[PDB]
């Protein structure tokens, strides 16, 4: 199921890790999300740090906190009021291990971000087709997921697999799966000849 | 004397054909493989009858 | 949202880039990605026609 | 004068003679038209002196074997 | 031009007029436009490094005396096309306004979409992120409208528990985001467990999916018609009998 | 170990020239480092000719379908946009065969009289480089009571042309015997011998402009570096043909961007040995690794007929002796109505046609011969 | 027995040839009555097949489905041009006599072209060089070298018309139109033996042949029709233009057999000639294109013949398979690199189908007793003589008890069952591999992590496909030849492509690094978690606080091989003196004591001798992509299945470091002190102030044209170098500033995820924006935004951006840096188009290269493209980076084997 | 469109002190000295009363049967 | 009316299916614009009546 943060942070579900499993911080905090600290850096979002520390500050005092473009709330400002919290100005929390039980040794960043749920969910995109209705006119799998139809098999598909030298898979694949027919034929001429 | 990758797919597809309809393995089987097991274990106990023509 | 009658397919370098008078008229981010990209924009916040 | 043999992107260009040739197309089992083909107006041909239907025996600088031979036929334009 | 804009700010003249001078070395003209299809914006008129907006007439609008066309026919503030503007000089901040500045930018976060407003400190993240967000905001699930029920819509999507962001622009209360919210705020902790959020993944708590939460509801509607064809033949609603 | 003992066991190693040279230089570097045994160098020996015979190609790879992913799949990551206009359009114009790419640039290399000081490159480079005289014109003016262009000329742009105004007279008095040429200082002014009329006069001005002084035709820019302690003039435009022989530049290293014009003047083989080196040099620009062997299997492919041949419907593609080949790729009606009109027999022996038919293709599994002994008796 | 299509003739159709192919002739231009019964002689007709269940097909007897179909013929009234022979027809029309019927050429000429046809062989330039250059010598010719006949020029008009230049009495030149049966008379005069040296076969390609008198109607198979939802039958485009063709055929043999005027007939046979021009091809120039009643242009068989969506490309070359499936994929790092994760939905559906043998009979029968509701079962029994039987709840218990050898059970996806694992685009041949099947009770695809980059696939909503072979032979060639483990190696640049990413790299280096060490509690946990064969634990390294401490060094030392030794620098160098110490200690004694290395240990120098890392720290250089020594070693001399099982207990082995030990990156990563902020700001005013100087110089006029260059462009070049400086220098201060502790750092400089540059834009500054290589200018008149003066070329009005991400963006700055981000997403998506026409072209030109039984690639007419591939016959697979054989490895690892 | 009964990290029932705080709320007192009297300390608790906001009112009214 | 009070129309529905109009960013019409194209070496100058 694909969730997506506010500032282009998007993904989908690795693990349903049921809670006991889960960290927890110092303050009896359990996330109700997990994500990798690579992305961070890498793409240059900094505004979903500062969402996430806007996020707790807002948690904690109960008053929101204001996001607008360039008359927003100011990020020292915010890490001064989680400082006067009682919370790290970083955001960053003493957090155990939900396995082991042992302190982990770097205080974890934590905090509320706004992530919302796409209509782009698995249940609507899994297809899977083994035999059914085919065309009318090439005699090969439907279109699309409606009508049961099958997964179109590219010309790249076909490429990558001469590349790898399999000559019988491409022919189980491309013939012996779609189209497979037989036909009569004149040796004399080379017509395609009439069976009555 | 070795044995090329496709050659040795083709091998082993040739021998799993056989074993599908007909073809008794001339080796002891695990009781549940599948006929490409077969015929990977086949060629692993260096058994296998189908040689391989090349041009000279 | 706004459209542009030129083809999806053509590369229009200096259509589809943004552009110094889309200032306070065309949203500067909100555009869609692959082909659509710059050829279909969105109205800014404050624009009025 | 210049020599065309002398610049670093040309490759050294030999004349094969008869028997050669029936040597090369025995090798790899080839006949006289399934040759690489180079034109009788290319310069290296020019400078060699050849004429339509010689084979050109090319040594090249090989960036993977160091000397590369590689053969063409001498076709009209 | 000084007159025709200094009636339009008079008010004797509506406000699609726009007018404009190029003044090069060599050619010399004014244009003037008051025609269809001229996407314009509101600035704030200065003169002498004052801007014409006081606190009286943000008073003024405030307690509701003054509305936006009132602002616009005293000419405080008014619309600039992308001719007009060639020949004005607009300040950013109400504080750096000059003696040179010819406007006043009412809202630098307002050149921003809809979808655009939604991301929290969007100059704090990267033009490609920024555009990911955009775009991904029309594609959240959420209580849009609140006849969804007796909506016939063919697919549709409703979130359970629909959250108004903590961290939100102020310009989304007045779209209608906060009425109208499509996610929720999730307590998200960065840290690499198990490998499982590697490559965009993220890990969800077991817990907080079976307590409620990002729970959604998909609505696809099917339609059947009772059709009528020639000669009197038509369609009949009814369980088909096993004969058949 | 003596060196001839290593020398005569290098040589009868069974491995090739170029491996065999480079391991006899290697072991004699490590021989004095480490004191190696003769059993030690058999032993690295056997290993050499072990790796030797695992790194050989198997046959029946599909080498161009290889090939052409490899070089196709980092085109997915590169960067689009002096003026090199290097990246993907560099090797879409390398791999079409273009007669004319964009921004030609030519690498220019001097002799040992001209390569060393300044003075001589430059004079070098302002005999390749192509002036003309609009170029060296500041202010365009044509007046009625001559009727004819007043020349005047900024003299800064004459100290970099390296010629006087005189002998720049001299280009245009042979040239031009229906016109009168002269100079006052530094101001160039013409004389009609029978004109009357403006029509001709329009006909004849822009014949001054477009007649070159001095250089090459079809060169623009020119610029001058110091790469290894020697001086390399890459000019824009290709005239390799004119550049060649000139008396002062070394015709052994010089090279252009044209690859046309190389297959035209230094060879076909060159003219690959260019593909190969300008495709590699476009790969190493944007950081993307590719083997040398894909790019030279592709530029083999590409001069097969002696001439240079693009990769479209005009090219390889065209050349193909399998009609279905030529049909599936580009324009299939006229190509198959041309079959027709031919009487073509397509033999099917190549791939994509016996994946249109359904028989299986000529390559890896697909040329395996296999034979059976009919009594099996487990 | 079984015969295949050895080879293809191509010619063209005979009118007899039609005549005698045509089960029926079509006259009643209609397709079915109201009842909706099929017309006696119309094109729906019976005869030509059938497409609704209930009818069967008159001329063979077959119900719907299984009728191939019959082509028809047509009798046209009058002969038609054939639009696609047309051009070749006027050629025909400019190189034989008009009365005599011979070509224009010579006898000598005649035989001379024979010989140089005879001679060449069957290259097909020469062949059409040949063709021009003997038309061409035969249209300069206006006397006919056998009869003497003078002869006419003849112009050709797009698409069908012909022009005649004559001469009246009185010397005017006139155009006479050519009728087709006019050209028809003069191609039937031309002999067979001119027509080789037309290029026409004479048994194959006669001339007269080229214009159409007989019109082959399609079978009623290749253009079906349907019936719509609404009850109204949708005839096909195809179906609509023979309608059109008949309708006007008929019309006017009406009007010749009434004795017309010449006006009725000669209007008559243009619109015939329209309408079959069409018909051939509706997008032929010159002519308006065919429409429906709605307005919709037909496309004919020329359309459906070529284009992306033609026969030939979207049937024929790539076409939808069977048995396949598609879902989102999702990390599992759990499961081998030879293993996907299969849901038990997709298992359940997707079939492989095994034949019941003397082994697996009682499997097999175990899962046609358990049914297609219970896992592991089967959906369908096909018995030896070839009857498939679908297995339901009823004959699920009968269909076991008649399972016997030899019949085929389509039982459920299981473990261990080979299967594609395909990502869109196929870029390159990697981009497909034969996994093992993992079933699992969710809903998404599972693919290991290091199998993602030769996939090009993250985990943000990725789609992949699964295909599952069904025949033996498949199956054995997905095992043995596209196994994931046997493609480690990417072959375009001989390094490794399955390699370890992210927080594989970044867990170890937080193993590897020094001051690295964990209890015996976590030791003992980590092997377990990497499935490592560790009876009994090392010898702890040190003792801290009385309790045991094992080094990572120690840990890792556990993966490598025990005959392994491999020196090399990783990107944490910094310090090139420690490196040195160690190159140098390394190659004086070329064994050096493992005290003595662990004295001098530099985590910027790998250092792994007998299996044992006794320096350096792992980065994207021991067993990252496109830079992994180690693992490129360790694929090429221990094998693959070796090189597997180090990766996969590697990439658990870093997994289990960076989950427990605590990786995170936080708001204070790119926090930086007063000082460095200071600094900045100092570069900032040291920037502006040199570009506003060069500003000055430039209007004053002391600046210097660059050679070749005028005064702008300069200019510009001159402010873009000293705003990249200017970054240059922030970033040098920022690296300075941020210390090795740092998470964000440490992912940097590992080669993990992120760059440099990537944090240095979140502390320091964002740099210039630029477009298209230069600084900004699309905007109003001398400037970009009306926030600045007219004409001012400052860097903060040109696109330079001053504060980074985390001090945030003015909006001039914010507007700037959407610009950059807009031309960046613009470049990628026009990149993308060209990229992949540029393949495919490269594919189609390179499709059918291969190597032979003795080393040489050549064309499938002969032609020896490469005597040797790649001029040593060396795999760059299997290529020592780009080289033949390592010269240098080789000696060091056999020097090192036979010294140890 | 409701309340959640319980909050989405811990499980801690909120549901009942909602329309307490929604009212004490709407007087214009401090929301967080009113989730504090309320017992709501964890600020994920606090996230699930502050951000929620009702919609079921609207929904209601739109009869479905 | 069952309408949602938040609905902020500007649509259209045609056989029970809402249909939104698109701006579209044309030319300005009856409007001479005018530039060089460097290929051809020209100056042109075009205009949408
Ligand atoms: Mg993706
Ligand atoms: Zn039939
Ligand atoms: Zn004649
Ligand atoms: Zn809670």
């Amino acid at each position: 199921d694909k969730f997506a943060s506010r500032h282009g942070q998007k993904g989908v579900i690795g693990l349903i890790v049921p809670q006991e499993d889960m960290p927890w911080t110092e303050s009896g905090i359990v996330p109700d999300l997990i994500v990798n600290p690579h992305g961070i850096p890498s793409r240059m979002t900094v505004g979903q740090l500062i969402e996430a520390i806007g996020g707790k500050v807002a948690s904690l005092t109960g008053r929101r906190v204001d996001g607008t473009a360039f008359i927003g709330e100011p990020e020292e400002k915010l890490r001064k009021e989680l400082e006067e919290l009682g919370f790290k100005h970083s955001g960053r929390e003493i957090m155990y291990d939900g396995i082991t039980g042992r302190r982990l040794e770097a205080d974890i960043f934590i905090g509320v971000i706004y992530y919302q749920r796409l209509h782009h969910m698995v249940a609507d995109k899994m297809h899977a087709r083994s035999r059914g209705p085919v065309q009318v006119l090439t005699k090969q799998p439907t279109e699309g997921r409606a009508r049961e139809g099958g997964l179109r098999f590219g010309e790249m598909e076909r490429d990558v697999l001469i590349g790898h030298g399999a000559a019988m898979l491409l022919i189980e694949r491309l013939l012996e799966e779609s189209d497979k027919t037989e036909v009569w034929v004149c040796e004399s001429c080379g017509h395609l000849a009439l069976e009555d | 004397f070795r044995y090329t990758r496709f050659e040795k797919a083709r091998i082993i597809g040739a021998r799993a054909l056989q074993i599908a309809m007909g073809a008794p393995v001339l080796i002891d089987v695990p009781e549940g493989i599948t006929p490409l097991q077969a015929a990977l274990l086949e060629f692993e106990k260096g058994v296998i009858p189908i040689t391989v023509i090349r041009p000279s | 949202r706004v459209t542009s009658p030129l083809s999806r397919d053509q590369p229009h370098f200096e259509a589809r880039d943004l552009h110094g008078t889309h200032w306070g008229r065309i949203c500067p981010t909100e555009t869609p990605e692959g082909p659509n990209c710059g050829l279909v924009k969105n109205l800014a916040l404050m624009s009025q026609i | 004068e210049f020599n065309i043999f002398d610049h670093v992107l040309v490759p050294e260009h030999r004349i094969l003679s008869e028997e050669e040739k029936e040597e090369l197309l025995k090798k790899y089992r080839i006949r006289i038209s399934q040759l690489p083909q180079i034109k009788a107006s290319d310069p290296a041909v020019v400078a060699l002196g050849a004429k339509p239907g010689d084979v050109i025996e090319i040594k090249r600088k090989s960036p993977t074997a160091g000397y590369y031979y590689y053969y063409r036929l001498v076709v009209e334009d | 031009v000084e007159r025709i804009r200094a009636d339009r700010r008079a008010g004797k003249i509506s406000d699609v007029i726009n007018v404009a001078l190029y003044e090069d070395e060599e050619v010399k003209e004014v244009y003037i436009n008051s025609d269809d299809g001229r996407v314009r914006r509101p600035l704030i008129v200065v003169e002498n490094g004052k801007p014409k907006l006081t606190r009286e007439h943000v008073e003024g609008i405030k307690n509701g005396t003054l509305t936006w066309s009132d602002l616009i026919r005293m000419g405080v503030i008014e619309y600039l096309d992308a001719e007009e503007e060639e020949n004005a000089y607009v300040a950013t901040w109400p504080w750096e306004v000059t003696e040179e500045h010819t406007h006043l930018e009412l809202m630098p976060a307002a050149i921003l979409g809809i979808p655009a407003s939604l991301v929290p400190y969007p100059e704090h993240n990267a033009a490609p992120r920024n555009t990911y967000g955009a775009g991904m905001a029309k594609q959240s699930l959420g209580l849009g409208w609140a006849n969804f029920r007796i909506r016939v819509d063919t697919r549709g999507h409703l979130m359970h528990y629909p959250q108004v962001p903590l961290v939100n622009s102020r310009i989304m209360k007045a779209v209608g985001f906060e009425d109208r919210p499509a996610g929720q705020n999730f307590v998200v902790a960065v840290l690499s467990y198990h490998g499982y959020n590697m490559e965009d993944a993220v890990i969800i708590n077991k817990a907080s999916i079976e307590r409620g939460l990002a729970r959604s509801t998909f609505f696809r509607t099917y339609e059947a018609e009772e059709k009528r064809y020639l000669g009197g033949q038509k369609d009949n609603f009814e369980v088909p009998s096993p004969n058949i | 170990v003596a060196e001839k003992t290593i020398k005569s066991m290098v040589s009868k190693a069974e491995l090739p020239d170029n491996i065999k040279e480079e391991l006899y230089a290697k072991l004699i570097e490590y021989n004095e480092k480490y004191k190696l045994k003769k059993d030690e160098i058999q032993a690295i020996i056997d290993e050499t000719v072990r790796e030797y015979q695992k790194a050989l190609i198997e046959p029946g790879e599909a080498v161009g379908t290889v090939a052409a992913q490899s070089i196709g799949e980092p085109s997915t990551q590169m960067t689009l946009n002096i003026n090199v206009t290097l990246g993907l359009p560099r090797i879409i114009e390398i791999v079409d065969a273009r007669k004319n790419p964009s921004t030609p640039i030519m690498t220019v290399y001097l002799d040992e009289e001209h390569r060393y000081d300044r003075d001589k490159a430059l004079e070098v480079a302002r005999r390749i480089e192509g002036t003309t005289l609009e170029n060296l014109a500041r202010e365009e003016t044509i007046d009625i009571l001559n009727m004819e262009y007043v020349v005047e000329i900024d003299p800064e742009r004459l100290e970099k042309a390296g010629l006087d105004m005189e002998k720049v007279v001299r280009k245009l008095t042979g040239s031009f015997k229906s016109a009168e040429f002269e100079a006052e200082g530094y101001t160039l002014v013409v004389r009609p011998k029978k004109v009357t009329k403006l029509s001709d006069l329009r006909k004849i001005a822009e014949k001054v402009k477009k007649h070159r002084l001095k250089g090459l035709s079809g060169v623009g820019k020119t610029i001058i570096r110091k790469e290894g302690d020697e001086y390399v003039i890459y000019t824009e435009g290709s005239n390799f043909k004119q550049v060649l022989k000139v008396p002062g530049v070394d015709p052994t290293r010089t090279r252009t961007n044209n690859i046309w014009e190389i297959a035209e003047v230094l060879g076909i083989e060159a003219a690959r040995n260019a593909i190969i080196d300008e495709i590699v040099s476009t790969m190493r620009e944007q950081g993307l690794e590719v083997d040398v062997r894909h790019i030279m299997l592709v530029a083999d492919m590409m001069t097969l007929d002696g001439v240079i041949r693009p990769i479209g419907r005009h090219g390889i593609v065209g050349e193909k002796a399998s009609v279905l080949a030529r049909a599936a790729f580009e324009i299939t009606t006229q190509h198959l109505f041309a079959a027709a009109e031919r009487g073509e027999v397509d033999p099917l022996n190549g791939v994509v046609e016996n994946v249109l038919i359904g028989q299986p293709v000529p390559v890896g599994t697909g040329i395996v011969k296999l034979a059976m002994s009919l009594p099996l008796r487990p | 027995m079984k015969k295949v299509i050895g080879s293809i003739e191509f010619g063209i159709l005979s009118p007899q040839e039609i005549r005698k192919m045509s089960a029926a002739e079509i006259t009643v231009p209609d397709t079915y009555d109201d009842d909706g019964y099929p017309i006696e002689g119309g094109l729906m007709d019976k005869r030509l097949g059938v497409i609704d269940p209930g009818l069967r097909c008159e001329t063979c007897g077959a119900r719907a489905g299984e009728c191939p179909g019959h082509f028809g013929h047509i009798e046209l009234a009058r002969p038609v041009i054939h639009v696609g022979f047309a051009k070749t027809i006027h050629r025909v029309l400019e190189s034989t006599c008009r009365e005599c019927g011979r070509i224009k050429l010579t006898d000598e000429e005649i035989e001379e072209y024979m010989q140089k046809f005879e001679v060449m062989g069957d290259r097909k330039g020469a062949v059409d060089k040949l063709i021009k250059e003997i038309h061409k010598k035969a249209k300069e010719r206006m006397v006919c070298p056998h009869c003497g006949a003078p002869q006419f020029p003849i112009k050709f008009e797009r698409p069908t018309i012909y022009w005649e230049l004559r001469k009246d009495e009185e010397g005017n030149e006139y155009k006479h139109r050519m009728m087709p049966s006019e050209v028809r008379d003069r191609l039937e005069k031309i002999p067979d033996k001119d027509l080789p040296l037309l290029g026409l076969h004479p048994e194959k390609s006669r001339p007269e042949w080229m214009v159409l008198t007989v019109l082959p109607v399609p079978p009623v198979t290749m253009r079906p029709s349907i019936t719509l939802e609404s009850g109204i039958r949708a005839e096909d485009d195809l179906t609509h233009k023979l309608v059109d063709i008949i309708r006007i055929n008929n019309r006017l043999k009406s009007n010749i057999e009434a004795g017309a005027p010449q006006l009725i007939i000669e209007d008559l046979w243009d619109l015939l000639q329209y309408h079959v021009t069409t018909y051939i091809n509706n997008e032929t120039s010159g002519v308006p294109p065919a429409k429906h009643k709605s307005g919709r242009p037909l496309k004919t068989l020329a359309q459906r013949l070529k284009g992306k969506e033609g026969r030939f490309r979207g049937n024929l070359s790539g076409k939808r398979v069977n048995f396949s499936a598609r879902t989102v994929i999702s990390p599992d790092p759990m499961i081998s690199i030879n293993e996907v994760g299969v849901p038990l939905a997709v298992a359940m559906e997707l079939t492989v189908p095994e034949k019941v043998t003397e082994f697996n009979y009682e499997k097999l029968k175990q899962r046609v007793l358990n049914g297609p509701e219970k896992y592991p079962g089967a959906n369908y029994v096909i018995d030896p003589e070839g009857r498939r039987i679908r297995l339901m709840e009823s004959n699920r218990e009968l269909i076991a008890e008649k399972l016997d050898i030899g019949w085929t059970v389509e039982r459920h996806l299981e473990d261990g069952d080979v299967v594609l694992f395909n990502r869109q685009p196929s870029l390159h041949r990697m981009s497909i591999m034969a996994h093992r099947v993992r079933v699992m009770p969710y809903r998404t695809f599972r693919l290991n992590l290091p199998v993602c980059p030769p996939y090009n696939a993250d985990f943000d909503g990725d789609e992949m496909n699964l295909h599952v072979p069904q025949t033996e032979e498949a199956q054995a060639e997905a095992k043995i030849l596209m196994e994931v483990q046997n493609h480690i190696i990417s072959p375009r640049y001989g390094g490794p492509l399955i390699a370890g990413i992210q927080d594989h790299i970044s867990g170890g280096y937080l193993l590897t690094r020094e001051g690295a060490y964990f209890t015996r509690y976590e030791v003992e946990q980590m092997l377990m978690f990497a499935g490592m064969d560790v009876n009994e634990l090392p010898e702890p390294d040190k003792y801290e606080n009385g309790e045991p401490l094992w080094s990572g060094k120690t840990i890792f030392s556990l993966l490598l091989p025990d005959d392994l030794t491999i020196w090399y620098r990783n990107k944490l160098c910094d310090e090139p003196e420690r490196c040195e110490a160690l190159e140098k200690l390394i190659e004086e004694k070329l064994i050096p004591d493992p005290e003595e290395v662990r004295k001098l240990a530099y985590d910027g120098f790998v250092y792994i001798q007998n299996g044992k890392l006794l320096s350096g720290a792992v980065d994207k250089k021991a067993y990252g992509r496109e830079d992994g020594k180690l693992l490129d070693i360790i694929v090429r001399e221990y094998g693959v299945e070796r090189a597997r099982q180090f990766l996969d207990q590697v990439t658990k082995l870093t997994i289990w470091v960076i989950t427990h030990k605590g990786f995170t990156t936080a708001i204070d990563d790119e926090d930086l002190p007063q000082e460095a902020i200071d600094r900045i700001h100092e570069i900032i005013r040291e920037a502006e102030e040199k570009v506003q100087r060069l500003i000055e110089a430039y209007k004053r006029g002391e600046l210097e044209p660059l050679p070749g260059k005028t005064l702008e462009e300069t200019l510009e070049s001159k402010i873009m170098a000293v705003l990249a400086e200017a970054r240059d220098n922030a970033g040098k201060v920022a690296e300075r500033y941020l210390g090795m502790n740092n998470h964000a750092v440490i992912m940097a400089k590992t080669g993990a995820r992120g760059k440099i540059l990537n944090i240095t834009q979140m502390a320091a500054m964002l740099g210039q924006q630029s477009i298209r290589g230069k600084r900004l200018y699309r905007g109003y008149r001398g400037r970009v935004l009306t926030h600045f003066k007219p004409g001012d070329l400052g860097a903060r009005a040109r696109g330079f951006v001053t504060n980074s991400y985390k001090s945030g963006l003015t909006p001039q700055e914010y507007f700037f840096h959407a610009m950059g981000g807009r031309e960046g997403l613009v470049d990628t998506a026009v990149r993308t188009a060209q990229s992949g026409y540029m393949q495919r072209r490269l594919i189609n030109a390179l499709q059918d290269l291969k190597v032979d039984y003795d080393g040489t690639v050549r064309d499938p007419t002969g032609i020896i493209v490469q005597f040797k591939y790649g001029e040593d016959g060396v795999d760059p697979m299997k290529s020592w980076q780009g080289k033949t054989v390592d010269v240098d490895r080789v000696i060091v690892r056999t020097l090192l084997k036979m010294r140890g | 469109m409701i309340v959640p009964v319980r909050c989405f990290t811990c499980g801690k029932v909120l549901a009942d002190k909602y329309y307490e705080f929604k009212k004490r709320v709407e007087a214009g007192e401090d929301p967080g000295k009113v989730l504090d009297d309320l017992g709501v300390e964890r600020y994920c608790c606090r996230r699930t009363l502050l951000s929620h906001v009702e919609l079921i009112d609207q929904v209601m009214v739109y009869k479905v049967y | 009316l069952g309408e949602d009070p938040k609905d902020p129309g500007g649509y259209f529905i045609i056989n029970g299916s809402e249909r939104v109009i698109v701006s579209i960013e044309d030319l300005a019409p009856n409007k001479t614009l005018v530039e060089r194209d460097e290929r051809q070496n020209k100056v042109v100058a075009k205009v949408f009546s």
